[PDB]
RNA sequence: GAGGGUGCUUGUACACCCAUAGGGUGAGGUUAAGAAUUACACUCACUAAGUGUGAACAACACAUACAACUUGUGGGAUAUACGCU
């Protein structure tokens, strides 16, 4: 404020006005109407969650029954919905192995490894994403043979080629930090969402839709990928067996 | 009985002067629709690149297999509803 | 006819999403020094289509102005233009792909310039 | 090969080069591990680019074609990629 970096932050006609906790009485659960039932401010309130298959009905729940903490929350007024912006303090859960989940990997064609566990799935990067450096090296590779081929000789064929070569050196390195990077994610999800057993499809089949795709990071060896997962996988503790 | 159903040809006489006709303007037609369904192909085929990636490879499979949402699915990684709902 | 379709809108939609693949690629790009060098490569597309479109409308406003005076037109008139409006208020691509207002002012000072009356309606 | 540097600004292309620049790194905070060490879409920052003269990473001179060239400041709004549930 004082060094003037920053202007005055004002209000407008649409801000959510705040409220703390004293203001709400009785947070607790109703089943007859369907509706988690408050009283704010000498008001009865209930709500209307609509089609609300999101967390919002599991927060509500861990809320009324007191698991989940509540802070200053906020009140708007947009469009005539009167819209509740709570604002729910949850203490962190010691999050640990527990091998009873299933998580499910697999390569696939422009979605590189496809991580599905639940109701949960993520990806570990996309096609053109793994294909823009490679593309690049592989240019940039040509370019610079064409023009050492064309540059001046009798320096010594090191001093003409020794760039040509790390060029093509470099890809390799490329990869394996790929292939680093990609494990990681895939054990950050396995550690994330406690998911205790790993299992990575072959998923191979024959005609149909592939032998003719060759599939980005191709088999399940590529460049040791799998022993990457490996040798990670019990280095953060999960159990990636076979599949 | 199909074949006892069929005439001949020679049963009218001159049937080569009168009959068995065909017009080229007909032939010229259905060219110049092709060419106006090629050329629409094109426009679609060039507006390709504009979109996601993931959305261009959805649709260039779906161009040299078909519509194939289950093989599409277990190639992608995505479910039967989900691999629908993008394409 | 100034302008086409395919200088106009698909050149503007490429620039898009070439900055969208840009943005997906640089999720996995050098890490762990920084946002900033993480999002170098969406830094190039600063005002790129901004600039593409800035240039695009000033061409074709001209060729609008010079059109107008060698023909010695000195009323111009955008005919349905306020429905226009209208309908891409209510929508979503016409606004986000189709600089009216900038052509609009272009036009106005264009021509409240050379002394043709702009008309809207 | 994208993308770029110099050729007043913008767009296209153009000569000359740089370009794994979606990379090569440096420091600070933090985290994890017995250690090596790893990590951060945590923060900040550095590094490539026409020809000649010129000791020079000094400075100066020279360096393609067409079109356009009223911007700047702010507010409201929407969407994209990422992170959490």
């Amino acid at each position: 404020y004082w060094k003037g970096e920053r202007s005055l932050p004002n209000f407008k006609k649409d801000m959510a006005f705040p409220f703390g906790l004293q203001g709400i009485s009785r947070l607790v659960y109703d089943e007859e109407k369907k509706a988690f039932c408050f009283r704010l401010y000498r008001v009865p309130f209930k709500t209307y969650l609509g089609k609300d298959f999101t967390d919002k009905r599991m927060l509500l729940e861990r809320l009324v029954k007191g698991d989940v903490k509540l802070c200053a929350s906020n009140i708007q007024l947009n469009g005539g919905k009167i819209f509740w912006l709570a604002v729910f303090e949850i203490e962190k859960e010691k999050h640990s192995l527990k091998p009873e989940v299933i998580a499910e990997a697999s390569l696939s064609l422009e979605y590189p490894i496809v991580v599905k566990t639940g109701k949960n799935r993520l990806t570990i990067g996309t096609k053109e994403e793994f294909l823009y450096r490679r593309l690049a090296i592989q240019a940039a590779r040509r370019r610079t043979q064409v023009g050492a081929t064309y540059s001046r000789s009798g320096k010594g064929k090191k001093r003409k080629l020794k760039a040509v070569d790390k060029y093509h050196k470099t890809e390799s390195n490329y990869v394996a930090h790929r292939i680093h990077v990609y494990s990681r994610k895939l054990i950050d999800f396995c550690i994330k969402h406690q998911a205790g057993t790993l299992i990575l499809m072959n998923q191979e089949d024959k005609v149909g839709i592939a032998k003719e795709e060759e599939f980005v990071l191709r088999n399940w060896s590529y460049y040791e990928l799998m022993t990457k997962i490996k040798y990670k996988a019990e280095k953060a503790g999960i159990e990636l067996i076979i599949g | 009985k199909f074949h006892k159903k069929v005439n001949s040809l020679e049963d009218y006489d001159n049937y080569q002067d009168y009959m068995v006709g065909y017009d080229p303007v007909n032939d010229s037609e259905n060219l110049d629709e092709q060419e106006s369904t090629q050329k629409s192909f094109d426009h679609i085929k060039s507006i390709l690149p504009l979109l996601n990636a993931d959305k261009r490879h959805l649709i260039e499979l779906c161009l040299k297999y078909g519509f194939q949402y289950k093989a599409i699915s277990k190639v992608m990684g995505k479910g039967i509803h989900e691999t629908s709902r993008e394409i």
